[PDB]
């Protein structure tokens, strides 16, 4: 899967970031700001 | 601050409704609790910067993907 | 109707033959058979049981398309005050349930307004429109240039 | 304070639930010449003792759809009927007869609320009540 | 292959045993009363019969036929 | 055999061989997240390493590397990664619901008490598939160990 | 026990130029054109006609006879059609080579076309009703014979009428006399199924079963004698059928076996004919009659002997379900909806066994052959069974909603499962989410990995596999069933369970049809479809009354669109609203079904046999790798197969072609009315009336938009039509190309 193109890496552990961390964050993140006082 | 802030008639509402009617009238600016026509323009003149900037960030993706991964 | 138009004409002019246009697409079958049966066929071998090639994707995302468009139906046809007691049905179930009575929701659970149903199953409806016609637009055009 | 006896059910998965027990409950009355079977709203069939009846039920719709009920599906007409809603910390709190007399039959003492001195097609324009909370029949 | 038994002799021995079982069964057990028109027998006997009212001596006379045949056919198969 | 529950008919609920049998009171009453007494920190850790421990399954014979000489850490990887997900998942439901008060009469049913079943199932789910794991990857050990192989 | 009352109603034509008299809301007269709808809709609903029960049940009594009339009409014209309008002599004389063709088309606008040769010098429209094949079996052999037949037909038709009119103008029986459940059930159960199954087993042996045995020898119809001949000489049906010699007799003296000349139990198919053995259904249903005579002598009547139902029903009450069955007889001999809830349920349920049966046992001569008779019969009756089984959940809610009274069912059967209805529904509901992972789930995962290029991973025979370890050792047993468990059966009851693979001509009637992971993933779809119309249709009969939603919703009525956007809106909470979704479900169900059974059968049973004995498929065998996938059934299915009929343009087909596109217009047009809404359309209208109030032409019976309710039902009525009107030709197109 690795491509010639430079900064070859990037994909590797961004797709991850893209895929895992920052929905898993947000979603969260957004399920603790619906809860609150109001 | 309950979700909805723009609405106490969507906070109080105890359901799952909640949620989802928070979305879609969250970009009713005119809706809005206490929303004059002086603080609406304002509101709309700055929604529209970040729009523009999405655009221009767009088209970046385009070119740098490119450039960095397309035969051109 | 329109793109229809547009794409069926120029795959006769790119191909020279434009004889085809302008001989079947004067009756329903015609379209039917010469422009939505025949320009599938490289279309839904993106892959197969023998193999798979570079239209692989738009032959998935052909059916992923129809998925959604249909899913649509659901939100379209049947309304709201059914789904309502459906629920109500589960929410019995968990509240009774040992163990995950152990997890009450902080929001209860209710069917979809009557407007959102439209609204979704409108949206739906649109993405399949879209997402399948493209999909074939590509397919049949890449695949055949 | 005030009671009756529960009907004698054998139960239903149609009843109350947590609800009951963290926001509110509502509970109906009523008195009886004799035991006879009557349709639970939760589902099923249950009778009333003669005498005095108590039925607690989750909603306020419910016990007014048994209040008809008893009021329409008997040879003895049972208008007899009481709602309450009790709340958890104890407090209830009076409903249907609210003033004493059914609300179809005019009584003096009810103050008029939510009349207008307007035909409903004299309502304002939208244009008129702009950006402020209020909506064209406030 | 398909292998009964034809013939006569004991065969109405078979069925009558069963006549005798049915109306041991009827009398053992049932709505025996009253029903139609019957002749009227006296007590058990020939009459044990006839005792069981108008139907129930024609119902058992039925049952034991079939008992009868499903006995009969059945012994006639046997066992192999 | 089948009558209202606890003598309240109006309650939405009937007393079955299911519901409340002699049984099911027992059983659902000893397993760790209704008996009396425990902390909720070993409440949480019972739970944990029964799931961890067979939350490799799946992954280990039924996952992508099941057709390689990594069927075994491929299914540890998938299973902690899933108990890494429910432990947030777990820690997070605890923090927005109990954000008010509490409730003295359970305290596995506040901030405090279940924040500490939610660290308890993390270690005891992480435990759990890791020790599961060591069993699978030595079980040419585990086999002659019982079979008295080596004694 | 026998009462009438005499002459109850007058016979005036008065009435007939009076419509909507029935009811006293239409009986005034019409203001807007929904009085109209509301005439043809309220036609047949004699329970909002009238409130006295003896009324209706005279009303209904007389309205099978009328029913019974046009279905007698319908089947005369099907005889008359064979008789004048058919090549079926032509037909019999080479049943192998010629096609069974009725309906002569008028030559006009071009569409003498559709009259395609089917050999033997003919042109008409090739049928598909398997009605030369069922004629042969029952021993005709000339024209005049089913002309015979269909006049037949007519007086029995007249004589239907007459009895309608008799029974409901001139001597209309009591409430009491529709009341005698026990006696109606001896006599159906004898009179109507015992000596009809007796009856026809006397024509089977004495002119199908002579006279098809020469057709086997192929004598030619001309030279078999007639069928009455061959009771004129006994000599005759003696020289077939050794045991004619001591002809009556062994029955009485109950030797029986002498008659095994001719009451077989071959089980299998008559090789050169492809259908079943006439002497195996003849034995057949002389032992079901039998057995029917028997079964109607168990309920109690005037002579004492027998049964009371009540009795029964009664006396069957356990620790779990409190009274039991107490009330079960009194709801069932007074309410109509509560008996039809059952009758359909049963007479759907079976209608789908008599295809799943017909299909893997031709019982006719032939019928094995033609794959579009085959297709054609099996999916006729599946939807038949289908629609049944739906309105089994309409009328089984019905009853609900109008006749069921709360004091006659306290504690019993009926109220106590009215007392967890929730949690019917909570399962119900769970299983249907189960089975919809697991089974269509299987089929994306399937999709999603071929495309990604991993084979390996999808769930295939070849890969790994579902194997259908149960249904697999069912038919292990099946087929090592004679000489064991039925020892008396030469052969089995069908070779699709395993065996040799018959064949007729150069066609494969039938064979073993082996059952793999293909298989296996269809048939938890068929599962998952089943149930989740069930919990439709379920979930309306137990919430038709009541609910947390709606407690007050039975006196709302059975037949509502809805109460108010209140409490987040409550569209379709009714019981019709049920039967309205629970269509859509049925036929999506069904679809499956019929599409399963036409791939299966072409791709791994159908096709041509060479004389060696191997086998040549006619999509050859790709099931078992391309039914596995969406994408192998929108291709290898679907656009391989309708090939044929969007190419039909030109030919004897090209009926099916057109009418391929008749169905995808009237399917599109029925989504009109389903996301749409009365609320626009009347707006549009005033608009329109304005136009005409401006010239004058306004219509006296003001216009006014379909109700909720019709604009639903008539969504439904179109979405279902075209669906089938597309199937329909897809099928024929399909199957008459093929073979
Ligand atoms: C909007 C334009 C755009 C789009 C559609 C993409 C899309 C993608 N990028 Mg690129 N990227 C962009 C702009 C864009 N990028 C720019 C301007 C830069 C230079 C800063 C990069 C640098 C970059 C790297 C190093 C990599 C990618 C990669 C990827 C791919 C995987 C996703 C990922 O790793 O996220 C990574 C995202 C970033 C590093 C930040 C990108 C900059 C911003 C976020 C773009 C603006 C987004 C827009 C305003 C948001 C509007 C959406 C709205 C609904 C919120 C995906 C095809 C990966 C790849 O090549 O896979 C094959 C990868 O390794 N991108
Ligand atoms: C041109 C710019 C523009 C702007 C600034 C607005 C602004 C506005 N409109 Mg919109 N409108 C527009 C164009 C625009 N409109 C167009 C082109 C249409 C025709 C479709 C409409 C039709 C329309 C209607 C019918 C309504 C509005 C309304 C409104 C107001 C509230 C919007 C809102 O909060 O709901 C936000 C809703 C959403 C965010 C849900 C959208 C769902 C999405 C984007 C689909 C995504 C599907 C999927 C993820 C796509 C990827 C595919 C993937 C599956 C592979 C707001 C003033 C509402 C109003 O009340 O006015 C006061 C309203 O009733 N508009
Ligand atoms: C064709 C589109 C479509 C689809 C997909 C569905 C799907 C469903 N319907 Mg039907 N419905 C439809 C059309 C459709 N409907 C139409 C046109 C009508 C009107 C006639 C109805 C009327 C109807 C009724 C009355 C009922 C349903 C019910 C259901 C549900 C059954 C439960 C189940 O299958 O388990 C699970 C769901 C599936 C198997 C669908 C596939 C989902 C996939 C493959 C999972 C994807 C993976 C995962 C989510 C990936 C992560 C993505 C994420 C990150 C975004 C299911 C969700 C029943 C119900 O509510 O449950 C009992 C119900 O009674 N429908
Ligand atoms: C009670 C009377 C009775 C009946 C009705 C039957 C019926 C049957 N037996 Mg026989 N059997 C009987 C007594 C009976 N048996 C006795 C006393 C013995 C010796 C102990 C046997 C030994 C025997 C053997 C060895 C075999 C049979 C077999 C059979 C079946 C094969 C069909 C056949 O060839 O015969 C003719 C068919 C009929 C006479 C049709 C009868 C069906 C009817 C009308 C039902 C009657 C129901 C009953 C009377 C209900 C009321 C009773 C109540 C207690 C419920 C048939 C179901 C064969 C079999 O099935 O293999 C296991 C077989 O091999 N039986
Ligand atoms: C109820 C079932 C049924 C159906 C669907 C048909 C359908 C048809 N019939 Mg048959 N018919 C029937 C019952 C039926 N018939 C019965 C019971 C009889 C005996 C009384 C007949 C006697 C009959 C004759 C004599 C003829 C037809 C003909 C026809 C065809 C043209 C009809 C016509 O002239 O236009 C209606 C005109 C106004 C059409 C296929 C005609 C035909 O076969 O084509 C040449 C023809 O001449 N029918
Ligand atoms: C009880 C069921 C039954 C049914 C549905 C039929 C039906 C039929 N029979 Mg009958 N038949 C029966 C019992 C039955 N039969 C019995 C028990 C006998 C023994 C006497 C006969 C002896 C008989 C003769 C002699 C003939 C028929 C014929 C026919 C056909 C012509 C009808 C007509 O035009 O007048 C029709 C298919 C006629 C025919 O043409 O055969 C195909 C014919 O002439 N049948
Ligand atoms: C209810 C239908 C039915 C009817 C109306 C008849 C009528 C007849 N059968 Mg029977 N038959 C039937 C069913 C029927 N059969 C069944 C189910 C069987 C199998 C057990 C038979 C086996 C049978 C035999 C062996 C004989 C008859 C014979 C006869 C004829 C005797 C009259 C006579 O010669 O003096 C008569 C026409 C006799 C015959 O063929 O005429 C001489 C003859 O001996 N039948
Ligand atoms: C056993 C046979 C049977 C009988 C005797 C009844 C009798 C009745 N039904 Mg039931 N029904 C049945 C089967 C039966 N049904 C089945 C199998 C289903 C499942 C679909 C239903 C579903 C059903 C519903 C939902 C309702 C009834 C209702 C009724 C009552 C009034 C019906 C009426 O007004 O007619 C009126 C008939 C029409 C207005 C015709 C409608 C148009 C049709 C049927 C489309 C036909 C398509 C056509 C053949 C093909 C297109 C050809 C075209 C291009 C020319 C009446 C007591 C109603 C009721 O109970 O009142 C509250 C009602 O709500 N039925
Ligand atoms: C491959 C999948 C896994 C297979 C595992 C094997 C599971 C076998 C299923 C056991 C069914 C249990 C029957 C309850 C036995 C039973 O009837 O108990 C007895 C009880 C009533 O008995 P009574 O003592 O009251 O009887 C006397 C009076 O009632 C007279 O009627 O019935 C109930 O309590 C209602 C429960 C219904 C349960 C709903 C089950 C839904 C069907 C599930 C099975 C589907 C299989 C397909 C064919 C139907
Ligand atoms: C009860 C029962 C049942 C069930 C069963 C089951 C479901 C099973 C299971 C099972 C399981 C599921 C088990 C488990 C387990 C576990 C364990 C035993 C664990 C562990 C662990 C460990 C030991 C670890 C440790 C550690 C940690 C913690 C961390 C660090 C260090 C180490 C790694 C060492 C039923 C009802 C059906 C029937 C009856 C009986």
């Amino acid at each position: 899967m690795d491509g010639s193109y430079a900064a070859s890496y990037l994909p590797w552990i961004l797709i991850p970031m893209v895929g895992w961390l920052f929905p898993a964050v947000t979603m969260g993140l957004l399920f603790i700001h619906i809860e609150s006082e109001g | 601050t309950k979700f909805p802030k723009f609405s106490q008639d969507l906070a109080q509402d105890p359901t799952t409704r909640r949620i989802w009617y928070g979305i879609a009238t969250a970009h009713d600016f005119e809706t809005h609790d206490g929303m004059t026509e002086e603080n609406l323009y304002q509101k709309i003149f700055a929604s529209h910067f970040g729009h523009i900037a999405i655009i221009f960030l767009w088209t970046s993706g385009t070119l740098f993907h490119v450039a960095w991964q397309g035969n051109f | 109707w329109l793109t229809f138009y547009w794409h069926w004409k120029h795959l006769g002019v790119w191909s020279g033959n434009v004889a085809q246009f302008n001989e079947n697409s004067t009756y329903l079958m015609g379209w039917f058979r010469d422009y939505l049966w025949a320009n599938s066929a490289q279309l839904i071998n993106g892959y197969n049981p023998y193999g798979v090639n570079n239209l692989s994707v738009w032959a998935w995302m052909f059916l992923f398309g129809h998925l959604v468009w249909a899913t649509g139906f659901m939100f379209l046809i049947s309304w709201r005050g059914y789904w309502q007691e459906l629920i109500e049905t589960i929410v019995w179930a968990h509240e009774r349930t040992p163990l995950a009575n152990l997890v009450r929701w902080k929001d209860k659970p209710v069917a979809l307004s009557i407007v959102q149903a439209r609204l979704v199953g409108l949206a739906h409806f649109t993405v399949g429109y879209v997402l399948t016609y493209a999909a074939f637009l590509i397919a049949s055009t890449a695949g055949k240039f | 304070e005030l009671s009756g006896q529960p009907p004698k059910f054998g139960g239903s998965t149609g009843g109350l639930l947590s609800k009951a027990n963290r926001e509110e409950k509502y509970a109906i009355t009523w008195t009886s010449a004799s035991e006879q079977v009557f349709e639970m709203p939760t589902g099923g069939a249950a009778i009333m003792n003669e005498g005095e009846n108590l039925l607690y039920l989750a909603r306020k719709e419910q016990c007014l759809a048994l209040g008809t009920q008893l009021r329409t599906k008997f040879k003895p007409k049972i208008q007899d009927y009481k709602i309450y809603r009790v709340y958890p910390s104890g407090e209830v709190q009076y409903l249907h007869p609210a003033d004493g007399v059914f609300p179809e039959k005019v009584n003096e003492g009810r103050e008029a609320q939510g009349t207008k001195t307007r035909r409903i097609g004299q309502n304002p324009e939208p244009v008129t009540i702009k950006f402020s909370g209020k909506a064209p029949y406030e | 292959q398909a292998s009964p038994t034809t013939a006569g002799w004991s065969l109405s021995v078979g069925i009558i045993m069963c006549l005798c079982n049915v109306f041991a069964f009827v009398i053992g057990y049932f709505a025996i009363q009253k029903t139609g028109k019957g002749k009227d027998l006296a007590l058990p006997q020939l009459a044990s019969k006839k005792t069981f009212g108008l139907p129930e001596l024609l119902a058992t006379m039925s049952f034991g036929h079939i008992l009868g045949a499903g006995m009969v056919l059945g012994l006639a198969s046997s066992g192999i | 055999v089948v009558q209202a529950y606890n003598g309240d008919p109006f309650v939405g609920h009937l007393s079955t061989p299911i519901s409340d049998s002699a049984f099911t009171r027992t059983f659902i009453g000893n397993l760790p997240a209704y008996r009396k007494g425990l902390s909720p920190i070993l409440r949480g850790l019972e739970v944990g390493m029964a799931h961890g421990y067979f939350l490799i399954g799946p992954w280990t014979l039924l996952g992508p590397l099941r057709d390689s000489e990594y069927q075994y850490i491929g299914g540890l990887i998938g299973a902690l990664a899933l108990i890494l997900v429910a432990t947030a998942a777990l820690s997070s439901y605890g923090l927005v619901t109990f954000q008010g008060e509490q409730g003295s009469g359970d305290t596995l049913q506040t901030a405090d008490g279940w924040s500490q079943f939610a660290a308890g199932f993390f270690v005891g789910g992480m435990g759990g598939a890791f020790v599961a794991y060591f069993l699978l990857e030595n079980l040419s050990v585990v086999d002659g160990i019982f079979r008295g192989l080596f004694n | 026990k026998v009462s009438v009352d005499n002459n109850p109603v007058p016979t005036s034509f008065e009435k007939w130029g009076k419509p909507g008299h029935f009811d006293r809301t239409l009986a005034r007269g019409p203001k807007t054109t929904t009085w109209i709808w509301n005439l043809h809709a309220n036609a047949h609903d004699f329970d909002s006609q009238t409130s006295d029960l003896e009324d209706v049940s005279r009303k209904i009594f007389s309205a099978h006879f009328g029913h019974l009339a046009v279905v007698f009409v319908w089947l005369s014209g099907m005889y008359f059609h064979g008789a004048k309008f058919s090549n079926y002599e032509g037909w019999l004389a080479d049943p192998t080579h010629i096609k069974p063709s009725a309906q002569v088309v008028w030559p006009i606008v071009g569409q003498g076309i559709l009259n395609g040769d089917v050999g033997g010098g003919f042109h008409g429209i090739q049928i598909t009703s398997g009605l030369f094949y069922l004629w042969r079996a029952s021993g005709f052999t000339d024209s005049y014979q089913l002309y015979c037949t269909a006049i037949g037909g007519l007086v029995m038709a007249a004589l239907m009428l007459f009895a309608g009119w008799f029974h409901y103008h001139v001597k209309a029986p009591k409430l009491e006399w529709f009341q005698n459940v026990e006696s109606m059930m001896n006599h159906h159960l004898a009179g109507l199924l015992g000596l009809g199954s007796l009856g026809w087993a006397g024509h089977q042996i004495h002119v199908s079963m002579p006279i098809n045995k020469l057709l086997d020898a192929g004598v030619a119809p001309k030279d078999i004698p007639l069928p009455h001949e061959f009771i004129l000489e006994p000599s005759k049906m003696a020289e077939l059928y050794p045991s004619f010699a001591q002809g009556l007799t062994p029955f009485f003296t109950l030797n029986w076996g002498v008659y095994s000349d001719f009451l077989t139990f071959k089980g299998g198919l008559n090789p050169v004919t492809g259908g079943l053995w006439l002497s195996d259904t003849a034995h057949h249903h002389l032992a079901i009659a039998v057995l029917f005579i028997i079964a109607g002598h168990m309920y109690r009547t005037n002579w004492g002997i027998g049964h009371s139902m009540k009795e029964i029903l009664e006396a069957h009450k356990g620790p779990f379900t409190g009274e039991g069955h107490k009330g079960l007889y009194e709801i069932l001999t007074t309410s109509w909806h509560a008996q039809l809830a059952i009758n359909l349920a049963l007479l759907g349920s079976l209608t789908i066994i008599v295809a799943q049966h017909m299909y893997a046992m031709p019982p006719y001569p032939y019928q094995a052959i033609d794959y579009a008779t085959q297709l054609s019969l099996f999916t006729h009756h599946m939807w038949i069974g289908g629609f049944l089984i739906v309105g089994a959940g309409a009328h089984g809610a019905i009853f609900m909603v109008r006749d069921y009274d709360p004091a006659k069912n306290v504690n019993n059967l009926l109220d106590r499962m009215l007392r967890h209805r929730d949690a019917i529904i909570s399962h119900l509901n769970w299983v249907c989410i189960f089975l919809g992972f697991h089974s269509f789930g299987l089929y994306i995962h399937n999709d999603t990995m071929r495309a990604l290029g991993r084979p390996q991973d999808m769930f295939s025979d070849t890969a790994i596999q579902l194997q259908p370890i149960f249904a697999q050792w069912v038919q292990h047993l099946h087929t090592l069933a004679p000489g064991a468990t039925a020892p008396n059966a030469l052969a089995t009851a069908s070779y699709a369970f395993g065996g040799e693979t018959i064949a007729v001509a150069g066609k494969v009637a039938m064979m073993p049809i082996t059952l793999g992971t293909a298989d296996f993933m269809v048939h938890h779809i068929h599962a998952f479809t089943i149930h989740v119309t069930a919990l439709i249709l379920l979930k309306g009969v137990l919430y038709a009354r009541s609910s947390r939603l709606v407690p007050d919703k039975a006196n709302l009525g059975f037949r509502f669109p809805c109460d108010g956007p209140g409490r987040g809106g409550t569209c379709q909470v009714s019981g019709w609203d049920h039967v309205f979704l629970g269509l859509f479900w049925m036929y999506n169900s069904l679809s499956i079904v019929i599409f399963h059974f036409s791939w299966k059968m072409q791709s791994d049973v159908w096709g041509t046999v060479s004389p060696d004995g191997s086998v040549t498929h006619v999509t050859l065998g790709n099931f078992a790798q391309s039914a596995i996938t969406i994408n192998g059934w929108l291709r290898d299915f679907l656009w391989a197969q309708a090939a044929n009929v969007i190419n039909s343009y030109g030919s004897a087909l090209s009926a099916y072609g057109i009418m391929f596109l008749a169905g995808h217009f009237v399917f599109a047009f029925s989504l009109m009315f389903l996301f749409s809404g009365r609320g626009y359309w009347q707006e549009l209208i005033e608009s329109i009336v304005w136009a005409h109030n401006k010239l004058n032409v306004a219509p006296a019976i003001q216009p006014r938009a379909l109700s909720i309710i019709q604009g639903r039902a008539v969504g439904v009525a179109h979405y279902l039509l075209g669906g089938i009107v597309t199937t329909w030709a897809f099928f024929l197109a399909r199957s008459l190309s093929i073979g």
